[PDB]
């Protein structure tokens, strides 16, 4: 009767409290004690217990100093007894394995729990009957209470967990873990280093992101728990993206003292599966059988028709399958992967008709794949020479002067348009030749006609980025997706193919091909989706990844029309162009020159030569086949149109012969020339925003109509326009949109 | 700032 029964927590249903310390040999056991310490509503440790670790004088005083230093030097949060006992006494708790029994059991104060432990346990098992049918705890279920947590005084810290050697520039209380404990793909970088400039798809292992606040908003007061759980599922996938990472994969590297671990577990599923829905884990090339889907029944009672199977509408329908939704795509052509077209017929090397350069490979999908297949990119070297007609390479000094003033021309562009609204936007190209001539007749410098040529060159490159001569583009908003976290890391080329990505995607996939849609009904229950024969297709949602050109040019009657609004962001992006020629030789005519440089410039002897065949690419990295690849851009484009692919192939010979005048160039024995123009279900390259136009026309474009009809496709992704990887991530976006 | 956040995460 000396000494109390009752917790100190006001509010507290422990009736009984016991101490899971039994560290003093003065323990209260299930005694009255002074006082009741309160961990949680099953968790408490007596008076004396708290003084053998608390006061000087005790034994165990020499613990917890050691500790404190530790916990303080690398750590944020108090180092008080109640952590102590939360990261160093407080026992173990884990869950039968068996299926049938499932029980949840406290382990032995000396046992230190393992994954190993957590991933075979079973009741009754020790290092030195009937164990399962005993009753489980009391205290167990009441971990599901939704105020057990409240009651619960310290947020749980993760030991080990395989997100640590991620983290180390952070303090682990920080990220949840805790801060006394003590070879991946280069490619991935999930998680942001302390005060690190922005990149794309990183996350901040110590903040929730915006959607992560939105879908748990009762960890906005303390999002310790979640984090910690997050950053493991993360450091989990990465580890190992060629499976599924499931709950039972994920709660064995759960390792945390107390019941909290029991509410730790009973989160990570939620967690999970929101970063499955998301595309943050289980994604890219991943397939799952009918057995194995990825979300939980509750999102596979509904059914999509996906229009487009380019590498955005066989993303949304990698991710919706994978997650347990019905999915019918419906392409035009005769083949899948749209704008990813691979020539495999080339001796020894496969040659992309369309994309085949990944730009910024670190946390790149793209890079993410081609780990999962086990497929290798070649990062292009720096040197580029500019090789002028007819066999002098340019002086590299040259080439960085002329450079240096393009840019400076740019920089100049983006001080002008700070006080311009939409309708005072000018075309770049414009703007561009204003400046130059206001800056030649300025100071009075007057550049040679070469140096006149290699300015000419790098106006190229950026008419080659953009699609299209700058007279046709924004000088407002032609670089508008800057202003995002943009792809870190190698440029590289895609040796074998970003056809290989696409097929895998593809594969046991409901693809109806020579499907050209040109119906969309949305009026009624049932979207009703008719294709040019007139066969009839309906699912509850539909997801059109068609190109912009073939949105602008109003091929796909919508019932109800399209909003101005839509229309107005529509026409006001350009479809973008350029053409390729591929070409192979009997031998490597050009190695003595070039020395093994990727890549090699193509000075344009006048105006109307820009971006005729501007770069030429070596298409074999390991330098033993003899195939290169040319670009056309530009006004070169439209010089192009009325050629036929012999005409073309023509002024190919005579350009090289011209760039390697002190030599023979032997006939190519093999070529294509690309028409995406004319490809009546393409009809571009890629998009950039026209003269006019908003970077927020790609929101616009991507934005739902009631919840019913959905936009992917690389012109509706406004953080990564043009690429393979935009077009990807938007398919990604809308799958998730379209699962919850 | 939209200089940072994950595009995949920043959906709403
Ligand atoms: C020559 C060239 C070089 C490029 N280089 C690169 C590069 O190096 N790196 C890079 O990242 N990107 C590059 N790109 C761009 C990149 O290929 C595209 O951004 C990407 O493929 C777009 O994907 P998508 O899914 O959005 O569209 P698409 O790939 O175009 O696929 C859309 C699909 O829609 C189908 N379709 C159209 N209308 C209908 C209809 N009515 N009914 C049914 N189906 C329809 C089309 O047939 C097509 O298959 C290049 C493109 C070209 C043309
Ligand atoms: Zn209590
Ligand atoms: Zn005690
Ligand atoms: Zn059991």
């Amino acid at each position: 009767p000396l000494g109390s029964r009752k917790c100190e927590k006001a509010g507290c249903t422990a009736t009984c409290p016991v101490c899971f310390a039994s560290a003093s040999e003065r323990c209260a056991k299930n005694g009255y004690t002074s006082r009741w310490y309160h961990l949680s509503c099953g968790e408490h440790f007596c008076n004396e217990c708290f003084d053998h670790y608390y006061r000087s004088h005790k034994d165990g005083y020499d613990k917890y100093t050691t500790w404190k230093k530790i916990w303080t030097s690398n750590g944020k949060t108090e180092p008080s007894p109640k952590a102590f006992m939360a990261d160093q006494q407080l026992p173990y708790w884990v869950q039968c394995t068996k299926p049938e029994c499932r029980k949840w059991r406290q382990l032995t104060k000396e046992i230190q729990l393992t994954p190993q432990i957590a991933k075979t346990y079973r009741c009754g098992m020790k290092p030195n009957s009937d164990h399962c049918s005993l009753p489980e705890d009391l205290r167990v279920l009441e971990v599901s209470n939704h105020w057990w947590y409240s009651m619960l005084i310290l947020p749980p810290l993760l030991k080990d967990s395989v997100a640590a050697p991620l983290l180390s520039a952070y303090y682990p209380d920080c990220v949840g873990m805790s801060p006394s404990c003590t070879g991946m793909n280069r490619y991935f970088q999930p998680f942001y280093q302390p005060n690190e400039c922005g990149k794309a798809l990183c996350v901040r292992p110590d903040v929730m992101e915006l959607d992560e606040l939105y879908e748990f908003p009762e960890y906005s007061r303390d999002p310790t728990m979640y984090l910690a759980l997050r950053n493991l599922i993360l450091a989990l996938w990465y580890t190992n993206c060629k499976e599924a990472l499931t709950p039972q994969k994920c709660i064995p590297h759960i390792i945390v003292r107390g019941l909290v671990r029991i509410r730790c577990v009973q989160e990570v599923e939620r967690i999970l599966y929101f970063m499955t829905r998301k595309g943050l884990i289980n994604t890219g090339v991943l397939s799952v059988g009918a057995d194995q889907y990825l979300l939980p029944k509750d999102y596979h009672n509904k059914s999509v028709i996906i229009i487009g199977a380019g590498p955005a509408g066989l993303a949304a329908a990698r991710q919706l399958h994978n997650f347990g939704i019905k999915v019918t795509v419906l392409e035009a052509k005769d083949r899948i992967g749209g704008r990813v077209w691979d020539d495999k017929s080339f001796k020894g090397v496969t040659v992309g008709r369309g994309a085949q350069i990944v730009n910024g490979c670190i946390n790149n999908p793209v890079a993410l794949m081609c780990e999962q297949l086990g497929i290798s990119m070649h990062k292009f070297g720096e040197r580029c020479d500019l090789i002028q007609e007819g066999g002098r390479i340019t002086d590299p000094t040259i080439d960085k002067r002329m450079d240096f003033h393009f840019n400076a021309l740019l920089d100049v562009v983006s001080e002008w348009r700070k006080d311009k609204t939409q309708l005072q936007d000018v075309p770049l190209g414009e703007k561009i030749e204003e400046i130059y001539k206001a800056f030649i007749k300025e100071s009075g410098i007057q550049f040679s006609e070469l140096e006149g040529q290699v300015l000419q060159f790098h106006l190229s490159n950026l008419e080659y980025a953009c699609g299209s001569n700058l007279h046709q583009v924004s000088a407002r908003s032609w670089d508008h997706n800057e202003f995002f976290a943009q792809f870190a890391g190698d440029h590289t080329l895609l040796t074998p193919g970003y056809s290989v990505i696409i097929e895998k995607l593809a594969e046991g996939l409901d693809i109806q091909l020579k499907s050209p849609v040109q119906c969309i009904d949305y009026s009624g229950d049932e979207v009703q989706v008719t294709t040019t024969d007139g066969t009839g297709y309906s699912a509850q949602k539909v997801l059109v990844t068609v190109p912009l050109a073939l949105l602008q040019k109003g091929a796909i009657q919508f019932n109800p029309p399209l909003s101005e609004k839509k229309m107005k962001a529509i026409n006001s992006l350009g479809a973008g162009i350029i053409e390729k020629i591929a070409l192979q030789f009997p031998y490597r005519f050009w190695d003595s020159k070039v020395q093994g440089a990727d890549f090699f410039g193509h000075v344009p002897p006048s105006a109307s030569k820009r971006g005729l065949f501007a770069v030429f690419y070596d298409m074999d990295p390991q330098k033993k086949h003899s195939v290169l690849m040319s670009v056309i851009a530009g006004e070169a484009v439209a010089s192009v149109r009325t050629l036929d692919d012999k005409q073309v192939l023509q002024q190919c010979m005579a350009t090289l012969r011209e760039l390697f005048k002190e030599q023979e160039v032997p006939d190519p024995t093999k070529y294509f020339v690309t028409r995406w123009s004319t490809d009546p279900w393409i009809q571009m390259a890629y998009s950039f925003v026209k003269t006019g136009g908003s970077g927020e026309a790609y929101d616009i474009i991507a934005e739902d109509i009631q919840g019913t009809v959905f936009f992917a496709g690389e012109a509706t992704n406004r953080h990564f326009p043009q690429t393979v990887t935009g077009a990807y991530l938007s398919g990604v976006r809308e799958a998730s949109k379209i699962a919850a | 700032d939209p200089h940072f956040h994950h595009f995949l995460l920043s959906q709403t």
